[PDB]
């Protein structure tokens, strides 16, 4: 109640500063609450700037595809449907 | 070369226009301290220091591509807040006044 | 030749330094530094430093040197003394140019000079990197890394700039 | 220091792929799917040997597979392909998104005539594994022997004999 | 450092920029990565007194990559001999 | 070394000599101080760029930022000196002999 | 170790005795500091502030 | 100054020093010096008078010039080694510049001219920071780059500082100038032993800081800045004259006082290295310092100078300055010789 | 609307980058031969210009190590026409 009548005063007298503090407050808080923030790291990771150097096949790499179109390896199906 | 040619043409043409402006047939036969406020000096210094912080912020469009987004965002917001803090300090210390 | 553009720029760079280091009126000394700053950007641009070069214009020339000129107009000079009207400035100015010219004349002729230390004269192009075909600016990648690797650099730099505001207000209060 | 060995001028001759960048750009996605095996064998060699002189034979097999790849487009899909890379070639940035209509015609032609399937988003950036009979390099950096470490100190820490022994002090 | 707080706390304040063979954005290598890498590994853990003599070969190679003073001196020598011979008409550059 | 290093090293020396050979205006010495920084920035950028030492690319910016903040402090002291004696001449700063 | 006042290996050594003559001297120096504290502030040197 | 701002500025001074002492990267070392200088100027200016403005200006120019030379050495080192690690330098020209840059920061002769003037022009509390805390950062760098330092250069700087500091102090009546020349002489001893045993540099540094802090604190307690002002202390605070007497004799290196220990340990290290002429010359030259310490003891403690009538009013009021840590510092300034072997904690 | 469009633009960038990755083996193979041809050509010129200079070995390395070392510009174009060197050196920086 004491804070409520404080906000009314600043809103009437310093609306520009109230907007500034509110906008800046949202910028610091919303990334922790947004459910899309995790896709920002995934998309950045998925972008291949440098060449993907192939590994030497030792016969003990069941999770490493032998060909780009093979079913092993990271997928971007989640990104297409994003 | 193209850019240097562009710059040369722009300032060479500027030089030519300025000299022909100064020349034409006229058809005629016959170190101290300014009385200037310290406030204006403080505007220049304040601009300079903020201009230095804007230099630190310019890389942000590239920095947003990093995979270390958690660190990137925290430091980006940290720099802007401190810039806001210095503005708040000047404001409360009567540094943005003219009376 | 165009292959020597960097060397040519570095020669002008030195003359600009002799210009303001002989210390004419700080109005002209500031002008000599502005020209050196612009040439300094040109040198940095030709080594692939696009972003770094433009920071010289934006920050060094458009920021610091504007304030230098601004302060000169208030607290140092309003009218300038005739350039080279002082014997000491002219003597220093002539002394520097001749030293610079003798350095340039010999290096060009021999493709190498020994001014105290050994310097080559084949051209700056010879030390350049030969193979490059990444799809990005490496110079831009490094500067962007300030926000992911240089957490410590940001904190201390950010703190120092805030302190600069506090300190300058204390200094000027009286 | 010695003499830098270099392969002979005729040890470097090969049939070059003399097509423009917009042709390669237009064919890149099918090219990456079709010529992966020699391509990855060559790139494995380069990152392992760190010496271009050591992968010249595998580099030649890269050209042969690419020339064979393009001879196979020229033999079945010449006209749909020319339309496509000519649309790519028009753009100053050689954008894919401006040519989806011509891309589909080329994609359908290779699929019908050569069973070629365009790799999906993300495929060509995968890290794959390669089988090579080339032995794994032993000393790729050609590094000398490392200096021996200093004699490590091991033992029981006893009190200093008679203390500091500084001038007259007894402790 | 005078006080090695970084090692003792296990926090990296500035070691990441100290050398050019450390991790870089997008694995971009420096031009002298292999030379610095070799010299660092030779000189690791033996002290600068020993390293100045026992890793001299690596440091000499590394310094050559950094400043290329020998390489330029050799090219300057071949350039001298050509534009001399060209005057005595004893050499004809290829097409 | 390369040609450019000759002239860049020379520019630093010229501005250093200029700084150590004062005239009258304090501003003239602050300019020589900022000329030294300019040549340092150019010398470091050239070295860092040529060697492709990527993470060091931010170093010249940090140098520029701190130096400019350092130049701001110098200008503040110049105006305070100028507010006391009416000029920025360094021969007025001799009370502490 | 690095930047450690007393590394772990130092625990093999016998501890200084609480009756160490050097430790008594250090205690004496502390007592002297207490007296000089009283003197500079013009308190009764011996009796003032026994807690201090 | 607002008390909160003063604390923040003091912490920035400390943080700038700490950054220098914990950095493994030359850029961060340079940043530490820049930060430290930025925050030290306001405390020199805090009384707003022309002498304070002159001192801050002379300080700014000297430190700024030195920091430029430090950066030049760092870049030359980068050119010839391709790395930024804080340690020995890899070019002799870089070593000379860095050594001269740090000598300029420390105020060693013949880059000493600023120390007496800046100290005289700033308050006693600012002079205390200038002549004690500000030595930590340059000395901590010298501690790490000493293997690459030119021996002739560093010993020449040391000998000149002991000579200049000793001779300069003889002509002084101002207490802040006396302390300034005392500082120059003591930096000379610290750097003379650096090539041989850096631990003795730290020992001399710490002991010097303790005694210098003691003297500045006792000068502040009575608001004395001149020899004659200090000669009134006997008729106000007799105890303080005894403490001043003991501390000055300690700073003179007289046994059995704490200030003998650093001179004694330094002589030992150089003799172990077959250096006999240099320690002997330094010890004899240090008698110049002992002379103008003794002069102060004569006017302060061992004789009673004339007083003034208005002094009787001061008898009625207590000493209300904080005098923080003075009882501890004065005891350590004088009575530590029996604990000399404890110098190994610095090893 | 900006989120939808920027997400699509990221997918388009990945497709463009993957096209580059598919071609890099072919471009890398071509580059190796070009560098080695240019070094072999410079060697033949050296063997003739310095054919009997007192004590001049031909093709001697300046490095103690035998590891392959990437040549710099001067070692590749050191004896070639100026316009090729301008284009090879400053061409990219000047294209703008
Ligand atoms: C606690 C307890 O109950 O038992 C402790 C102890 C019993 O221990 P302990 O194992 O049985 O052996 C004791 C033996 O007496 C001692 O056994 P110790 O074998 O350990 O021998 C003592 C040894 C231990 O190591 C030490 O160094 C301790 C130093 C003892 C204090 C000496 C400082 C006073 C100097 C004399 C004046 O001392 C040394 O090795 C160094 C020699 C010190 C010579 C003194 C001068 C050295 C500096 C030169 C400048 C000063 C000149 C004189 C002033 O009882 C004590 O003797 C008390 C210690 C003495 C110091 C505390 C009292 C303060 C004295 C103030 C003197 C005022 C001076 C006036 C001017
Ligand atoms: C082994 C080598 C040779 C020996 C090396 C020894 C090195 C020195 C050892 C440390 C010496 C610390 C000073 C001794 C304590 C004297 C002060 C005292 O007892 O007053 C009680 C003190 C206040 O007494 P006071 O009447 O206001 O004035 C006392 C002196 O005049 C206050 O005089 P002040 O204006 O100089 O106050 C300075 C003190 C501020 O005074 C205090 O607040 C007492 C702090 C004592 C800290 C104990 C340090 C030892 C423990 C290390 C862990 O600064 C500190 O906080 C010291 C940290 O009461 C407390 O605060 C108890 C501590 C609560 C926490
Ligand atoms: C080893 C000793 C090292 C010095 C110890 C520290 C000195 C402590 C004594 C002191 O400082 O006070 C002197 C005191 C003066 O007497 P008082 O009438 O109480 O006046 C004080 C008003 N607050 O005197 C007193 O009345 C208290 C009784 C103790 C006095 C000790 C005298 C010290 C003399 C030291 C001389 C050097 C010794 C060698
Ligand atoms: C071991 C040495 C311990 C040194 C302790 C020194 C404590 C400070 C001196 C005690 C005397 C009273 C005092 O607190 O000093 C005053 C001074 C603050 O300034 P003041 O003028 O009193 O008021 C400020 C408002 N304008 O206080 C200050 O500004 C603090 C300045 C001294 C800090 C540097 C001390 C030397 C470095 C210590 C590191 C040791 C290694
Ligand atoms: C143990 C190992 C270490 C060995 C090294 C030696 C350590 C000793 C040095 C300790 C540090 C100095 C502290 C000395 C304490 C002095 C306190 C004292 O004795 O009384 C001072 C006296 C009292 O004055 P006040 O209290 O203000 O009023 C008196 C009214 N009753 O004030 C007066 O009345 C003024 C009297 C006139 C001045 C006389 C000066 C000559 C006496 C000086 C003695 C101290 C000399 C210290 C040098 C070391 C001695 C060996
Ligand atoms: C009798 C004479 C002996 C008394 C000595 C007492 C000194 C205080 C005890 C500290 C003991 C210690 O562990 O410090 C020693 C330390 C070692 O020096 P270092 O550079 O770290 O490397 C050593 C390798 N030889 O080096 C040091 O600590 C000494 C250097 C002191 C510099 C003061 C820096 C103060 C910074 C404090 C920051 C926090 C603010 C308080
Ligand atoms: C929500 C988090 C988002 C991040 C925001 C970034 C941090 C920025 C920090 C700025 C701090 C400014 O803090 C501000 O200080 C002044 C002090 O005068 C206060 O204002 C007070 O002082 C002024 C004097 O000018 C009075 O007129 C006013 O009546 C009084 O309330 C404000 O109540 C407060 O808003
Ligand atoms: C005066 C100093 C002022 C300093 C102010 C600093 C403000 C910092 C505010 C936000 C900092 C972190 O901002 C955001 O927080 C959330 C908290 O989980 C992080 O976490 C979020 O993204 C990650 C990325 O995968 C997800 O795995 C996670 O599920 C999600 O919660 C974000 O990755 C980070 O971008
Ligand atoms: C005046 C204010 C003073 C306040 C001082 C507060 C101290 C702040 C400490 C900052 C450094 C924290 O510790 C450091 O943080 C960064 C980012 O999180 C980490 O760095 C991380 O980002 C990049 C990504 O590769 C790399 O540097 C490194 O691979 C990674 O670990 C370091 O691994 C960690 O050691
Ligand atoms: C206050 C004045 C400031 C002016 C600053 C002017 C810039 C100074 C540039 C110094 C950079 C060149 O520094 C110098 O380079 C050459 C080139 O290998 C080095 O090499 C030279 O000395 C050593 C001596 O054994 C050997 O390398 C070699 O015999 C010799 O050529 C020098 O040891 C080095 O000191």
């Amino acid at each position: 109640e004491r804070v409520a009548a404080f906000l009314k005063n600043v809103w009437a007298k310093e609306p520009v500063l109230v907007a500034s503090f509110a906008i800046a407050g949202l910028a610091v808080i919303l990334p922790t609450l947004s459910p899309y923030t995790k896709y920002s790291l995934m998309i950045n990771r998925a972008t291949p700037y440098n060449y993907p150097v192939p590994l030497r096949d030792d016969g003990n790499m069941p999770d490493v595809p032998s060909h780009p179109q093979d079913p092993q390896g990271p997928s971007l199906e989640w990104l297409k449907r994003l | 070369m193209n850019l240097m040619l562009a710059l040369l043409t722009n300032f060479t043409l500027a030089t030519l226009l300025v000299i022909i402006a100064f020349w034409l047939p006229q058809l005629n036969v016959y170190s101290a301290r300014l009385p200037f406020s310290m406030k204006f000096f403080l505007v220049a210094i304040t601009f300079l220091l903020f201009d230095l912080e804007i230099a630190l912020l310019l890389p942000l469009p590239w920095a947003s591509q990093t995979a270390n987004l958690n660190t990137m965002l925290t430091m980006a917001l940290f720099l802007i807040i401190l810039l806001a803090v210095s503005l708040a300090y000047e404001w409360t210390q009567k540094g943005l006044e003219w009376t | 030749m165009m292959l020597y553009i960097v060397f040519i720029l570095s020669v002008i760079f030195v003359m600009g330094f002799v210009g303001f280091s002989s210390k004419p009126s700080p109005i002209y000394g500031g002008l000599g530094l502005i020209v050196s700053g612009g040439v300094g950007c040109g040198i940095v641009l030709n080594f692939g430093g696009s972003f770094l070069g433009l920071m010289v214009f934006l920050i060094y020339l458009g920021g610091m040197m504007v304030v230098f000129g601004y302060t000169t107009a208030m607290a140092t000079e309003q009218y300038p003394e005739i350039w080279l009207s002082n014997k000491a400035v002219l003597g220093a100015f002539v002394t520097g140019l001749l030293m610079e010219f003798f350095m340039v004349y010999y290096v060009l002729k021999d493709k190498e000079v020994e001014v105290v230390f050994e310097f080559n004269g084949l051209g700056d192009w010879v030390i350049y990197d030969t193979g490059d075909s990444g799809f990005f600016s490496e110079e831009a990648m490094g500067i962007a890394a300030l926000y992911s690797y240089g957490t410590w650099l940001v904190i201390v730099t950010g703190w120092s700039l805030l302190i600069g505001v506090v300190v300058i207000m204390e200094i000027t209060r009286g | 220091p010695g003499i830098v060995e270099l392969p002979s001028l005729e040890d470097l001759k090969v049939q070059e792929v003399k097509v423009s960048s917009s042709v390669l750009k237009a064919a890149a996605h099918h090219y990456g799917a079709q010529c992966d095996k020699p391509n990855k064998e060559f790139m494995l060699c380069r990152w392992e040997e760190k010496d271009p002189r050591r992968c010249l034979e595998e580099g030649k097999l890269v050209n042969q597979c690419a020339l064979e790849f393009f001879r196979q487009i020229k033999r079945h899909c010449a006209e749909p392909f020319t339309e496509y890379w000519t649309c790519i070639d028009y753009s100053g940035l050689q954008l894919f998104r401006r040519c989806r209509k011509q891309q589909a015609q080329f994609d359908e032609c290779v699929l019908d005539k050569l069973g070629w399937v365009r790799p999906d988003l993300g495929d060509l950036s995968k890290v794959t594994k390669v089988k090579t009979d080339r032995p794994l390099p032993e000393n790729p950096y050609h590094s000398r022997a490392r200096p021996e470490p200093n004699p490590e100190v091991e033992g029981d820490l006893k009190p200093a004999r008679h203390g500091s022994r500084l001038f007259f002090w007894t402790m | 450092p005078f006080f090695d707080v970084q090692k003792r706390l296990g926090v990296d304040l500035d070691r990441w920029m100290t050398i050019q063979s450390a991790e870089q954005p997008h694995k971009i290598p420096s031009r002298c990565h292999a030379f610095e890498k070799e010299w660092i590994e030779c000189a690791h853990g033996i002290g600068s007194i020993r390293a100045e003599k026992e890793c001299k070969i690596e440091f000499e190679d590394f310094r050559e990559c950094l400043l290329r003073q020998k390489t330029m001196k050799r090219l300057h020598a071949i350039r001298r001999q050509r534009e001399k011979l060209i005057k005595e008409g004893k050499y004809t550059p290829p097409p | 070394m390369s040609m450019v290093y000759m002239n860049i090293m020379m520019a630093f020396t010229v501005s250093l000599v200029g700084l150590l050979m004062y005239r009258s205006h304090l501003m003239s010495s602050l300019l020589c101080l900022e000329g030294m920084m300019l040549s340092l920035f150019v010398m470091a950028a050239l070295t860092i760029l040529n060697s492709h030492f990527t993470l060091a690319s931010m170093m010249p910016i940090i140098l520029l930022v701190f130096a400019a903040c350092e130049a701001a402090l110098g200008l503040s002291l110049l105006v305070m000196v100028s507010n006391t004696y009416g000029t920025d001449y360094v021969q007025n700063l001799n009370l502490l002999q | 170790a690095t930047f450690q006042f007393l590394p772990d290996e130092a625990r093999s050594l016998p501890p200084p005795k609480l009756t160490d003559p050097r430790l008594a001297f250090v205690g004496f120096l502390g007592y002297c500091s207490g007296l000089i504290d009283n003197a500079i502030r013009r308190r009764p040197v011996l009796l003032a502030g026994l807690h201090r | 100054m607002n008390p909160i701002i003063f604390i923040i500025i003091l912490l920035t001074i400390m943080l700038g020093t700490i950054i220098v002492m914990i950095s493994s990267h030359w850029l961060l070392v340079w940043i530490g010096f820049e930060m430290n200088m930025l925050a030290i100027i306001p405390i020199m200016m805090k009384n707003h008078n022309p002498r304070a403005t002159e001192a801050s200006t002379k300080y700014f120019l000297t430190q700024s010039t030195a920091s430029m030379l430090l950066m030049m050495a760092v870049i030359i080192n980068l050119m010839f080694s391709g790395q930024w690690t804080v340690m020995k330098l890899f070019n002799p020209m870089a070593s000379m510049l860095m050594t001269m840059a740090l000598a300029m920061k420390l105020g060693m002769a013949p880059f000493h001219f600023w120390v007496p003037e800046v100290t005289q022009g700033i308050p006693l509390s600012s002079g205390l920071i200038l002549l004690t805390w500000q030595k930590l950062a340059p000395m901590s760098v010298l501690y790490q780059i000493f293997p690459s330092i030119n021996l002739n250069l560093i010993l020449t700087l040391s000998v000149l500082s002991i000579l200049i500091g000793g001779w300069g102090g003889l002509n002084q009546t101002q207490l802040r100038k006396i302390m300034a020349y005392s500082s120059i002489a003591h930096m000379g001893w610290m750097t003379a032993v650096l090539p041989y045993n850096p631990t003795m540099t730290l020992l001399n540094l710490i002991i010097y800081i303790i005694m210098t802090s003691t003297m500045f604190t006792m000068f502040m307690a009575n608001s004395t800045t001149t020899t004659l002002s200090l000669s009134h202390t006997w008729n106000k605070t007799p105890i303080m004259t005894v403490l001043i007497l003991a501390t000055l004799l300690s700073m003179g290196g007289l046994p059995p006082l704490s200030g003998f220990m650093p001179k004694w340990m330094i002589i030992q290290e150089m003799t172990k290295n077959n250096s006999i002429i240099l320690p002997t010359f330094m010890a004899i030259t240090a008698l110049l310092n002992l002379y103008f310490y003794m002069r102060l003891t004569y006017s302060t403690t061992l004789t009673m100078f004339p007083s003034t009538n208005n002094m009787k009013m001061k008898w009625q009021f207590p000493l209300m300055k904080k005098m923080t840590f003075l009882p501890t510092m004065v005891v350590l300034s004088t009575m530590m010789l029996p604990l000399t072997p404890m110098l190994s904690v610095l090893e | 609307s900006m989120m939808k469009w920027n997400r699509e633009r990221r997918r388009l960038q990945i497709e463009d980058f993957e096209a580059r990755i598919a071609l890099m083996p072919l471009l890398q193979a071509e580059k190796d031969r070009r560098v080695l041809q240019m070094l072999r050509e410079n060697l033949e010129e050296e063997a003739t210009v310095m054919k009997d200079v007192p004590g001049w070995k031909v093709g001697e390395s300046v490095f103690h190590t035998t590891r392959w070392v990437t040549p710099m510009m001067g070692e590749l174009y050191g004896l070639r026409a100026s316009e090729e060197v301008l284009s090879a050196t400053y061409g990219f920086i000047w294209y703008t």
